[PDB]
């Protein structure tokens, strides 16, 4: 089973440096290439770096050339991205990738889950979690995840068990420079009182792990 | 030429304006400046894979149990004999008295002459072991 | 360098329709051209390689064409799951440049949203801020006007909106609007209303509450 896992992502101040790691398993890097591809929030895929197997010949996009260095420690099966002189434009989810050979050439086929790199001078702030207590037989409830920095925050309902009718909204940057989002769930009105609803909020940068039970007010 | 710069594990790609491209699967280039990668050797039949092929090195073959590699790069598979034997046209035959073979391959060799080094014989040699000389 | 220009940036098309996405290279790249599909929260998936070769496990409705500079991706009969951002990528020079992407929206019949108003929790009010949330659930098209009214007075600048990505099965959208006020301003007024205008509604829908149940 081919598995790619990035780490090293996080908040970094402009002018600063960050080193990303991509741990691989289920293959031997004896053929093709490995890559780093980045994606700025709401923007397109940008290939940034490549490394050839055997030789370790490297290639860079003009946008990162001279600032970024790709390397592979084969003994640890780990791909690195050393990122120097970082600016706000470098804020993106950074993905490591592995090639596959189709139609007489190597191209990107396998992707990791990505690691978010935020280039900002703002401080890490943990969120506050508030319940949104319970229209044509439909009832709505949720959780308001307010005042956090940086991204991301993950939201689950009843530890991933409740997925139907769930909407976790993209975060909005408030006038205060802190993010806020709500995660909601709709259910039939008549079903209220037959099930419990707990939103599980996680904001790893601030070590925030909040489980909030949503009940009707009295 | 720009092709000369292409290192081991790559080939000078004639279909993409002479860029260095990684060797395709089942091929290798253990040297630089090649315009094509060489097909990997298949270790099958009497042969078995010892070291798998990579972009920078060819696959290295081994033989089936009860056999050993003969010649450079394991070109043949020769039948294994017991320690204290050697291979003849009519199969494995025991080492003749005064000769030994400590390996499952090769030929019987005469025992070392301890008297040459002014040494005594402490333990006489066998068919599988050489003599053990004194100090 | 090699530049990859994709055309158009976005398009809306119905289930069963046929769509074409263009990809132009700044210089000849022979057939070393790939097409990827990126669905929200999922890793990009390879659809086509070598400009026209359909990858195994990819439906026959996806097809590629071109050589040199001009390339085309066509989807013969759109499905609701086809909602994604499509990218071309060139592999001719060791610097594999991606196209800027084409966001594909699945057109659908008008669906009126269900509207929900949430008063601020007592937990938040103890901190000195009041957030009033308005939810619009499973509507199409995305275009909707969400107006906040406090004691019948229309609000400005004190609200922010967020829309979910198009649902992959029912092709709809969901929206949340957050009205933010101080504890003092929130306790000064009584009636909190969320008014919604949408193609699916005969006339605007108002959801409201009076502070203090
Ligand atoms: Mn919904």
């Amino acid at each position: 089973e081919v598995q790619l896992l990035e780490s090293g992502g996080g908040l970094v101040q402009p002018g600063g440096s960050l080193r990303l790691s991509c741990a691989a398993s289920g293959f031997t890097f004896s053929y093709g290439s490995m890559y780093w591809v980045r994606q700025a929030p709401g923007k397109g895929l940008e290939w940034v770096s490549s490394i050839s197997s055997g030789s370790g010949s490297t290639y860079y996009a003009d946008s990162v050339k001279g600032r970024f260095t790709i390397s592979r420690d084969n003994s640890k099966n780990t791909l690195y991205l050393q990122m120097n002189s970082l600016r706000a434009e470098d804020t993106a989810v950074y993905y490591c990738a592995r090639s596959s050979y189709y139609g007489s050439y190597y191209s990107i086929d396998y992707w990791g889950q990505g690691t978010l790199v935020t280039v900002s001078s703002a401080s890490t702030k943990g969120p506050s979690v508030f319940p949104l207590a319970p229209s044509g037989g439909t009832a709505a409830l949720g959780c308001l995840v307010k005042d956090y920095f940086p991204e991301p925050v993950t939201v689950s309902w009843n530890s991933g068990a409740l997925t139907s009718g769930v909407h976790t909204f993209p975060a909005v940057l408030q006038s205060s420079g802190l993010y806020s989002l709500s995660s909601v769930v709709t259910v039939p009105s008549s079903s209220l009182g037959t099930q419990t609803y707990i939103c599980n909020v996680n904001h790893k940068p601030s070590n925030t792990k909040v489980d909030k039970k949503v009940e009707p007010k009295s | 030429d720009p092709c000369s710069n292409c290192p081991a594990g790559t080939f000078c790609d004639n279909n993409r304006n002479q860029i260095c491209s990684p060797c395709p699967p089942n091929s290798f280039s253990s040297a630089g400046g090649q315009r094509t990668c060489d097909i990997c050797r298949q270790c099958k039949g009497v042969f078995r894979t010892r070291k798998e092929c990579s972009s920078t090195s060819n696959a290295e073959c081994d033989c089936t149990p009860g056999f050993h590699c003969l010649g450079a790069g394991c070109s043949m598979c020769e039948q294994d004999c017991k320690q204290g034997q050697e291979l003849t046209k009519k199969g494995c035959k025991d080492c003749s008295f005064g000769t030994f073979n400590d390996q499952k391959r090769g030929i019987c060799r005469p025992w070392t002459d301890c008297s040459l080094d002014g040494k005594s014989v402490l333990v006489q040699g066998t068919k599988e072991r050489d003599v053990v000389c004194g100090p | 360098d090699i530049q990859m220009t994709q055309s158009p940036s976005s398009l809306s098309a119905s289930v069963g329709d046929r769509v074409t996405i263009t990809c132009r290279a700044s210089q000849s790249i022979s057939s070393y051209l790939n097409w990827y599909q990126q669905k929200p929260g999922k890793a990009p998936k390879l659809l086509i390689y070598a400009a026209s070769s359909l990858q195994s496990g990819v439906p026959s409705r996806f097809s590629g064409s071109g050589s040199g500079t001009d390339f085309t991706l066509t989807i013969s009969s759109l499905q609701p799951e086809d909602f994604a951002t499509y990218y071309c990528q060139q592999y001719y020079d060791n610097l594999p440049t991606f196209g800027q992407g084409t966001k594909l929206e699945i057109k659908r019949t008008v669906a009126a949203p269900s509207v929900f108003i949430f008063p601020p929790s007592d937990e938040q009010l103890k901190s000195g801020t009041a957030s009033v949330v308005c939810l619009l659930n499973n509507f199409y098209p995305r275009e909707a006007k969400v107006q906040w009214k406090v004691d019948n007075a229309l609000q400005s600048g004190n609200s922010q909106e967020s829309v979910t990505e198009q649902d992959s099965k029912d092709s709809t959208y969901s929206l949340s609007s957050t009205l933010t006020l101080s504890k003092a301003d929130y306790e000064k007024h009584k009636v909190y209303a969320c008014e919604v205008t949408h193609q699916g509604l005969s006339s605007p829908v108002t959801k409201s509450f009076n502070r203090g149940e």
